[PDB]
This record gives structure tokens, sequence and C-alpha cells, in this order.
């Protein structure tokens, strides 16, 4: 499942979480405090 | 003789790569309507595994009752497309089932 | 500093982790899998598969 | 590539093809002049006789036409081991460059740090 | 070959209309409910028109005999050929006058001509009500 | 996964290039963030900027007043 | 003239209806 | 008609069968401890594997490290050059005497048909895996040495590199 996540170009990527996060949410609004948040949440 | 169930679910199971069959067996409603029938498609998925695999002589088919199990959560509705959509993906499939077996 | 960074992009193109869980797939496949039944099938789907020039 | 089965496949049936055409022609022209003939057969004598060779050649030049199977057996499961290890070393290959790789993107930062905040402290 | 020419001019402008009520439908905003009244009310009464056409030259339709070309090649157009060659119902009609017959389900003869003698009373009750008062 | 490194190229993508250019002395008030670059005018706004490319000019991102 | 002629509205997607039966000898 | 019909046991099976079926096949096993239909649940059951291990269809039967070889090299070369003579010793026969050409024609193709034999033994799936294993392996090497190839550039220029800025110290 990762090996598309890492073989993909970014300027694919793009898109990609674009349409994961939804329209309005822009690709550069994450934080990496939030990031690193939610990654706890789904590890857990 | 009379021929055993073995003999009869296989033929069956290799009789459903016919797009004409599927075509047939989805134009009458009661066919889909009844649960019987897509319960026993449910029963057939456990042939995807050895030594049963061995014994068929299409594989495309393997897929098909699996497309037909999506079938079951995606509706009858998309009956008109299933020539055209099987035609358009064959190539893609035959790639994926060349993955599943050749390597 | 700009040419060491494309030696980097370049360099994390080319694969980590996703290309090692691919062998080891491969590898468990190849190993439950007996070379016996695939000969066999290969075998029996060689007249189906592979269309011969005489069949009109 | 070609694989050398389909290839002696054929040239089997290009052998075949040319005795059939051969014969043909003798059959619908025995009684057309006798030195044309004659030279005609010579020639199609002289395709059977390289058809022949190309099939001598390549009957012998099947890797594993003279080996038996089984040395084939250890020589490809062994191929398997050492393939298994080469994609082992492969993994260290590619971690210790990563490692490397990031130790270059740590002094990267750290320069653009130091000239941003060297040219920002004037 | 008069008669086919009326008829499909006539389907062919009740097919226009049918992709104008189309482009005015596929809108993501709906009209004034008027405009789709008045499309409404001309294209079923062109429809209307378009069945009595066709009531009117039975004749002509049925005398004509269906051949493909000599020209037109079937062997790389047997499928278009086949689209306009098949002509079954749709399912759902088919089972929607089943059931229609279903529930309906000398006797029938005379039953016919009660029927008879109740429209005609009818009618006449009616024209007498009609009369009765004055509308004028 | 890919998201940390490229928001970490993004950042570092971004200071090169806001040195490329000499910032006003008005605006030698910045941070770096997410890919993202906060210049905060007090009482005035704060608008967050980013860049897609290295060779390709910045791009507006956000705005808030104060 | 003609104002405007009419869109292709072919619908090849279309499965047809066509009852098989008298296939058997 | 052109389809046959669906087997007749597909219908007999519900949801209520399916979900009823674990306590079906417990009772089964504790009353166990060609199988008669006797209840409309046994074909859930598993089919049992023949014990012949054999299945007929349309008149035809069906049933490790991989997962004198010259002998027959030198047979199959003096039965092509017996085919070869056979072939020229017909062709005098239709020569001369047509008439019984047949009567060799056919023995020449049993020597053919024999070469056919000759095939089977022989039969090259161990060759196919062989042929795409080495495309494989030497293309998976070339790869390999090329990343290295390109990694030790990387590593030579970054050198060059930190000489270049060490001699503008």
């Amino acid at each position: 499942p990762h090996e598309i996540y890492g073989s993909m170009p970014l300027e694919q990527l793009i898109p990609i979480i674009l349409r994961q996060r939804g329209p309005g949410f822009k690709f550069v609004d994450l934080n990496e405090k939030e990031l690193q948040n939610e990654i706890k949440q789904l590890g857990s | 003789p009379l021929p055993t169930r073995f003999e009869v679910e296989l033929e069956f199971i290799q009789s459903l790569a016919n797009i004409q069959y599927v075509t047939y067996l989805l134009t009458q409603q009661q066919i889909w309507k009844s649960p019987n029938f897509k319960n026993y498609l449910k029963y057939l998925e456990y042939w995807c595994n050895p030594p049963y695999s061995q014994c068929i002589v299409y594989p495309n088919c393997l897929f098909i009752l699996k497309l037909l199990n999506g079938f079951m959560e995606s509706a009858l509705e998309g009956l008109d497309e299933l020539p055209k959509i099987i035609q358009l993906q064959g190539p893609q499939w035959m790639n994926e089932m060349v993955e599943r077996w050749a390597n | 500093l700009e040419i060491l960074n494309e030696c980097h992009d370049e360099l994390k193109a080319l694969p980590l982790e996703q290309v090692e869980f691919e062998k080891n797939t491969i590898l468990q496949q190849r190993s439950k899998i007996n070379s016996t039944e695939l000969l066999d099938y290969a075998t029996k789907l060689s007249k189906f598969t592979k269309i011969p020039p005489t069949f009109d | 590539m070609t694989d050398r089965l389909t290839q002696l496949q054929i040239c089997l049936d290009q052998m075949t093809e040319q005795f059939c055409a051969t014969l043909n022609y003798i059959d619908k022209n025995h009684g057309v002049p006798p030195e044309e003939f004659s030279n005609t057969i010579d020639e199609l004598s002289t395709d059977i006789i390289l058809k022949t060779r190309q099939i001598n050649k390549l009957i012998d030049s099947l890797p594993g036409v003279d080996v038996s199977a089984e040395e084939q057996l250890r020589k490809i499961d062994m191929l398997q081991k050492k393939l298994v290890e080469v994609e082992d070393e492969k993994i260290e290959a590619i971690k210790k460059k990563e490692k490397l790789l990031r130790h270059v993107d740590s002094l990267i930062e750290d320069f653009v740090d130091g000239i941003a905040n060297s040219k920002k402290s004037t | 070959g008069q008669a086919l020419d009326a008829v499909r001019m006539r389907l062919a402008q009740l097919t226009h209309s049918l992709r104008r009520i189309r482009d005015e439908m596929s809108k993501a905003e709906l009209p004034q409910w008027y405009t789709l009244q008045s499309q409404l009310n001309v294209t079923l009464s062109q429809l209307v028109s378009v069945t009595s056409t066709l009531q009117h030259f039975q004749e002509t339709l049925d005398s004509t005999v269906v051949y493909p070309l000599p020209k037109f090649p079937t062997t790389s157009h047997e499928s278009l050929v086949t689209t306009l060659l098949r002509k079954k119902n749709i399912p759902e009609v088919d089972e929607w006058m089943k059931y229609v017959r279903e529930t309906s389900g000398e006797e029938i003869e005379k039953l016919l001509q009660q029927d008879r003698e109740i429209t005609n009373w009818a009618r006449t009750t009616f024209r007498n009500e009609y009369g009765k008062h004055d509308f004028k | 996964g890919l998201i940390l490194q490229r928001l970490k190229d993004l950042n570092l993508t971004v200071s090169i290039k806001i040195a490329l250019m000499n910032i006003p002395k008005p605006l030698n008030s910045y941070h770096i963030k997410n890919g993202r670059i906060y210049f905060t005018v007090p009482n005035e706004f704060e608008i967050q900027l980013s860049t897609v490319n290295r060779q390709s000019p910045l791009f507006f991102v956000d705005l808030k007043l104060l | 003239p003609s104002y405007s002629p009419t869109s292709p509205s072919y619908s090849p997607t279309s499965p047809s209806y066509s009852p098989t039966s008298p296939s058997y000898s | 008609s052109l389809y046959p019909p669906p087997p007749p046991y597909v219908k007999f099976f519900t949801q209520s069968n399916l979900e009823k079926l674990p306590k079906y096949k417990e009772k089964k096993a504790a009353s166990a401890k060609e199988e008669e239909i006797t209840c409309a649940l046994d074909y859930l059951i598993p089919p049992p594997m023949p014990k012949n291990q054999q299945y007929r269809a349309f008149g035809s039967i069906w049933q490790e490290n991989e997962s004198n070889y010259q002998y027959k090299i030198q047979e199959l070369r003096k039965l092509l050059k017996s085919l070869l003579l056979n072939y020229l010793e017909l062709i005098g026969v239709l020569s001369i005497n047509p008439d019984m050409y047949e009567r060799k024609v056919e023995n020449i193709r049993t020597i053919l048909v024999n070469i056919h034999h000759l095939l089977n033994e022989y039969r090259q799936s161990r060759e196919s895996l062989i042929m795409l294993l080495e495309e494989q392996l030497e293309y998976k090497r070339g790869e390999i040495r090329e990343i290295e190839q390109v990694c030790k550039q990387v590593h030579d220029k970054l050198t060059s590199i930190q000489d270049t800025l060490r001699t503008g110290s």
C-alpha cells in the first residue's frame, strides 16, 4: 500500500492531498505539530 | 454416469467467464432478486486457493465472480455497461491476473 | 547548494521500505506455492493463451 | 528477445513449407526448359541443405541441451538463495545511502540557517 | 415515400423539441413554472400530432419492405445494423402491463354491451344536465 | 508519510528564496513553519506565503487582518 | 435554411432485449 | 434454451441456512464421531477430493528446487539423417515407380511422428523459468550498479566541492 505513496512524485501527490483534505484546505495549511498529532492518533 | 457436484460447479464457474452468460443471467429479475444465487456466488469464492485453483480452465472468471462480488454493493443498474466495461478493462485485469499468478 | 539539491532529489527519486516489503511478499509467495502445479498449469494454458499462427 | 524453442518451431515449419513448395514445383514443372529447371532445383537443394544446417546448429544450441535438469535444479535453487542475499545487501546499501543523504540534508539546513542569520545580522 | 417523408420531418421536429426540453432541464437552476408548463404542453401536443399522423399512414409504412444497401458493409457495421434491427420492448413496461392484466383479470360480451349502454346513458344524462342550466 | 520531508524541503526552499531577495527592514520579522513563511506587521496584517519550485516565484497563500 | 441540425443521440450502451431460445438442435 | 438452467441446489441455501451452517456442521461432526443427501444443508460442507485424484470431462481425463540427454541428441541427429535419406528414396520412387509411392510416404511420416514423440520427453517450462530468471536478474544487477555509480559520482562531486571551498578559505 505504501509503495504507491512513496513512488509518486510530489507533482501528483499534491492533488491527492488536496482531494483527500477536501476543497478550501490548501496543501500547505497542514501544521507539523498537527501532523504528528494525527500520526499519534492513527498509530493507536 | 451422473457427474458429481464438483464437475457441475467447476463448469458453472468456468462458464461464468462468458459475457453473454452474465448478461443473460442478469437480464432475468428473479435471478438477482433471489438471495440464493448471490449466496451461492459468495460460496464459490473459496476456489481462489490451491489446489482448487489448479483445476480451473479459464482464470478470467476468477476475477469476474470477484467482480460479480462487487456487484452486490454497487446496486440491475450497470447491466448495460457490462460488455463495454469488460472490453475496456480487459487489459489491466489480465495484467493483474498475470501479476497474481505468473510472478 | 542548488546542484547538490537536485542530486539529493534524484537520489531520493530512486528507492526504501516499500521495496523491501515488495521483495518480502515475492519471497513468501514463491515459497508458499510449489513449482509442480505452476508448471502443470502453464503447460495446460500453453494451448489456450498462445494463439497458433495456423488458427484461421 | 525470441526464445530458441520458438525459433526451432519456426525453423521446422519453414523446412516443411520449403519441402512442400519444392515438391509442388517438381510436380507442376516436370516435363519448362531442362536447364532452367535444373538450375532452379539446384537452388532449391541448396536451400534444403542450408535449412538442414540451421536445424543442426539450433538443435545443439538449445543452455541445458546436454545438461541434466537436476543440476539446473540445484543451480536455480542457489540462484534464488544468492538473490535473497543480494536484495538484502541492497537493503543495507539503500538504508546507509539514505542515512548519508539526510546527514547531507542536516548539514544543508545548518548551512542555510547560518547564511540566513549571518546576512540578517547586519 | 411521401408519407414516410412527412413522418420523418414531424418526428425530427419532435426530437428537436425533446432536445430543447432536455437542455433547459439540464440547467442546475430550475426556470419558472410557467415556462415548464408551456414547454410540456407544446411537446406533448406535438407527440399527439406524431401519434395521429403515424395512425393516418399505416398502409404506406406497412407496404414498405426493409432491405440493407448493397453498398452498406455489414461486416464492419453489423453492430449498428443490429442496434436498429432490434425492436423488443423495454422489460419494465412488459411486466408493467403483465401486472396490469393480472389486476384487471358470452358473459364478457354482455358486460361489453352493458358498458355500451352505461356509456350512452351517461352521455345523455350529462347532455341533459348541461341543457338544464343556461350557460350563456 | 512523505508529507513531513516535503514540507521540510518547502521550508528550506522558501528560506533560500527569501535569502535571494533583499527583504526590507520593516519586514525583518519573519517566521518559517510547515512549508509556509509568515510576515506579521503588527496592527497591519499577517501574510502567509509559499513557493512550489525554487525557480518559480512566490505566490499568495493566506492573509489575516490585525 | 436549416436553423440547427439534431445532436447525435446514439445509445450504443443500450443492451437490447433480443430473445434467444431456438439454439438447441 | 441457449443458456442451461442454474444448478438446482443453488436455490436451497438462503441467508438463514448460511447463518445456521455452523451449528449444522457441529451437529454433523458430532454425529459422525457418495455422501447421501439427507438434509438440505449438506452441500455447504466442502466436497471431498476423490481418492483416485482424477477428473473426467468431455471424454478426457485429468489428474522441486525451482519453486543421458546426449543419447536423445544423437538419436535426433540420426533420425534427421534417416529422414533426409528416406525423403531422397521416396522422391526416387516418385521418379521411377510412383504408383506405389504412398507405400513409403506414411513411413516417412512415422519418423516425423517419432520426432514429435522425441519432443514430448524434452518438454521446456524449466527452460522458460531459467530465461526469465536471468533476464530479471541482469535487469536488477543493471539497476543496482547504476545506483552505486550515481551515488558514487554524487559523493565525488561533493568531495571536489569540499576541496574547492577549502582552497578558497
